[PDB]
């Protein structure tokens, strides 16, 4: 009854960098960078870093490596009446799948689509564009108007999506079966990568995990190579301190660096919960948020110098360029920019590779969290047929998946993508923290530590873990709460019950935690104080 | 306004070659395909081939991948079509006409008065 | 390549009568919500004028007395009822497919 520890270090960092660099890092990092100063973003962005993000990521790493019980069960000798995270994670990864594996697909269809002597998003010939159709890099001679559109951006709306037959999440209508096969095949990659357990998961990332780099530095060779690459990466450098005042600039920085490193979803502590428990759990921490860090910075290098070139070429501000918020800085942008490249129809293979490799082992990541922590917690059922309940999970996944397909299915990707994974996980993550710093002693949790590396963290790790980091974690949820979002994907003004249905899905996350609370405190004898004391400490079995 | 104007009817020599022509106005030529299209005499339409300008991509029947070839200028926004072994079964009247864009279901809105060749 | 068949190859509609003229593509014509198959109308000696694009769609200076339905692999034009000025020939153009087929023609006739 031992647990199945990594057949190598090497297996459990590179699992951890695979988690951390995601398709997020690949758009969302330069958007917010340009959008928040550029170089000026540079500076919130570490100081966040150092002082909320690594704080978190090591603590929870030599939780995970110290307990050794996944996210559910975890909680049974750090404050039993805190089992709820591990629920509220469980329903936040069903989301996460839902949308996560979807756009994993739309990047399988491109990659597939891609494989012609000319790629099908370079002319408007096709039998999907519409009237307003321009050449996007063509001469003066046909002018953009004010509604013109470009082959790419029809190709992504009308032929991969084919939003157009779909007027918002009113009538959500229609399913495309070329991106229910797409996903199905991500899916049974994704089953059969996890299946057996960490030992295939851990060997598996070693590509799905090294091969995105490999692409992103032909990426930057060939992106540095383009005319007019200086202009995209001097704008997305060139400071504007200005833009650091207001406190805006901070809450995205912060919200950025918690998205990236993604602690708080069980899943760090599902990776730490494997390898020794001698093994360095500080060395690695802090080496993987490095890597993960510079990993964004130079994916926004990747992505600026593209962005550049495509503005030389039509001669405009590249600020008229990037307006392309999400993974239509991907689909449409980068895509324009890559079928005027000179060796076309390769840099779209690898570049489109690239994406469904990040996003394969961040599912991988995920789903392996959810599977350790539900393995953890029930043993007597689970853990014997460990092929079997990997099946129900990705079943399960591809089914809430099904909704994200539909025609208006990009829709419902942004919805989920907003605030599933919002002030839900955000508190979550919150409550783990004040559960191991407060609740949890931090004396005790030092000292943990200390057995189990050989020496105490120092006094800046302590003070982060106590107040600065739960600190900025509630700063942040405040930041959430306080703004409703306008969601916008494409010329779809989203309506007010969609928000109240985000806000419905951020209270279904959120409303495992106090549930099990009430229900702990109810079950528990005795007056409630000796009711709240007997349910807060470890059991200690 | 748009308007296709193609060239006047011609002569049907046994083994010969035709050079069919179709200027274009009123539109943005580059952007739309320009079908062409044969009508024997007594008989219905039958489509012959597709080119669209900008891309020099060409579509033919299976009648027509060797007998006619379509040919596209840019700068006079004409729009040729060069038929080649003219038999007595090719003399009949080719008509130029424009496709709508995709979403429209490539409609051939405008039509040209359409070249005899007898 | 999608053979288009149109069964009514002969209407003898009188004056006041609506005529109803079908097509029957092989495979279906459909592709992102548009049903690529227009209607054309083609007078004695005179180049054929479109009627219908997208097979529901009314042309561009069009009475609406043309009116087409139909989607996937089964088309109509039911033109409303007939008057003497339009006895034409009807055709069923398909623009699905590399290579675009026109249909067996239709004349109209009182
Ligand atoms: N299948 C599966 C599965 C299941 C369970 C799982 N748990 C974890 C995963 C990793 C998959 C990616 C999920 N991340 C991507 C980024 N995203 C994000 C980044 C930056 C941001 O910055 C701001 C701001 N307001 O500035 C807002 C904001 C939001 C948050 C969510 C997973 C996959
Ligand atoms: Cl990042
Ligand atoms: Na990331
Ligand atoms: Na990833």
């Amino acid at each position: 009854g031992e647990r199945e520890t990594w057949g190598k270090k090497v297996d459990f960092l590179l699992s951890v960098i695979g988690y951390a660099v995601d398709l997020g890092n690949v758009w969302r990092f330069p958007y917010i960078c340009y959008q928040n100063g550029g170089g000026a973003f540079l500076l919130p962005y570490t100081i966040m870093a150092i002082f909320g993000g690594i704080p978190l990521f090591y603590m929870e790493l030599a939780l995970g490596q110290y307990h050794r019980n996944g996210c559910i069960s975890i909680w049974r000798k750090i404050c039993p009446i805190f089992k709820g995270i591990g629920y509220a994670i469980c329903i936040i990864a069903f989301y996460i799948a839902s949308y996560y594996n979807t756009i994993m697909a739309w990047a399988l269809y491109y990659l597939i689509s891609s494989f012609t002597d000319q790629l099908p998003w370079t002319s408007c010939k096709n039998s999907w564009n519409t009237g307003n159709c321009t050449n996007y890099f063509s001469e003066d001679n046909i002018t953009w108007t004010l509604h013109s559109t470009s082959p790419a951006e029809e190709f992504y709306t009308r032929h991969v999506l084919q939003i157009h037959r779909s007027k918002g999440l009113q009538d959500l209508g229609g399913i495309s079966w070329q991106l229910a096969l797409c996903i199905m095949l991500i899916f049974t990659v994704i089953y059969f990568s996890i299946w057996k357990g960490v030992k295939t998961s851990g060997k598996v990332v070693w590509v799905t995990a090294t091969f995105p780099y490999i692409i992103l530095s032909v990426l930057l060779v060939r992106g540095a190579t383009l005319p007019g690459a200086w202009r995209g990466v001097l704008f997305y450098l060139k400071p504007n301190w200005q833009k650091l005042l207001e406190t805006g600039v901070w809450i995205d920085a912060a919200a950025q660096i918690f998205f990236s490193l993604g602690p708080g979803f069980g899943v760090l502590l599902a990776f730490a919960s494997y390898n020794k428990f001698n093994n360095n759990c500080y060395q690695d921490a802090l080496v993987t948020s490095v890597v993960n860090c510079m990993t964004s910075f130079v994916s926004g290098f990747v992505i600026f110098t593209v962005l550049g070139y495509m503005a030389e070429m039509r001669n405009e501000d590249v600020s008229e360029v990037a307006k392309d918020a999400g993974p239509s800085l991907l689909f449409i942008t980068y895509a324009e920019a890559i079928a005027n490249m000179p060796a076309s129809t390769f840099f779209a293979i690898i570049f489109f590779l690239m994406l469904i490799t990040l996003g394969l082992d961040s599912t991988f990541a995920g789903l392996e969290g959810v599977i350790t922590a539900v393995l953890d917690e029930f043993p007597h059922v689970w853990a014997k047929r460990r092929e079997r309940f990997v099946l129900a999970v990705v079943i399960t996944c591809f089914f809430g998946s099904l909704v994200t397909l539909t025609f208006g299915g990009a829709y419902v990707v942004k919805l989920l993508e907003e605030y599933a994974t919002g002030p839900a996980v955000l508190t979550v993550a919150l409550i783990e923290a004040v559960a191991v710093s407060w609740f949890y002693g931090i004396t005790q949790f030092c000292r943990d530590v200390k057995e189990m590396l050989g020496f105490s963290p120092g006094w800046f790790w302590r003070i982060c873990w106590v107040a600065i980091s739960p600190l900025f974690l509630l700063f942040i949820i405040c930041s959430f709460l306080m703004s409703p979002p306008q969601l916008r994907l494409f010329q779809y003004n989203y309506p007010y019950w969609s928000i109240i249905l985000g806000y419905c899905i951020g209270t279904s996350s959120f409303i495992c935690i106090p549930t099990y609370i009430a229900y702990r405190l109810i079950i528990t004898p005795g007056t409630f104080k000796e009711r709240i004391i007997k349910s807060i400490t470890p059991e200690t079995p | 306004q748009v308007q296709l104007q193609q060239s006047g009817p011609e002569l049907v020599k046994l083994g010969a070659s035709v050079r069919i022509s179709c200027k274009a106005s009123g539109y943005r030529f580059s952007y739309s395909w320009m079908n062409w299209v044969k009508q024997r005499p007594g008989k219905g339409l039958e489509w012959i081939g597709r080119i669209y300008p900008g891309d020099g991509d060409t579509k033919y029947s299976g009648k027509f991948k060797g007998k006619a070839t379509l040919t596209a200028d840019k700068s006079s926004s004409t729009v040729y079509m060069q038929l080649s072994s003219l038999t007595s079964e090719d003399s009949a009247v080719y008509f130029c006409a424009r496709s709508a864009y995709g979403s429209e279901g490539f409609a051939m809105d405008y039509w040209g008065q359409g070249t005899s060749v007898t | 390549d999608i053979v288009l068949t149109q069964s009514p190859a002969s209407l003898a509609v009188s004056l006041g009568q609506r005529a109803t003229i079908s097509c029957r593509a092989s495979e279906s014509v459909d592709n992102y919500g548009i049903s690529f198959l227009n209607w054309f109308q083609q007078k004695p000696g005179q180049p054929p004028k479109l009627l219908i694009y997208a097979a529901s769609n009314q042309g561009s200076g069009v009475p609406a007395r043309f009116s087409g339905s139909g989607s996937g692999t089964y088309f109509s034009l039911n033109i409303h009822p007939m008057e003497e000025d339009d006895t034409a020939v009807y055709f069923c153009q398909q623009t699905k497919g590399v290579s675009w087929t026109f249909g067996g023609g239709t004349k109209v006739e009182i």
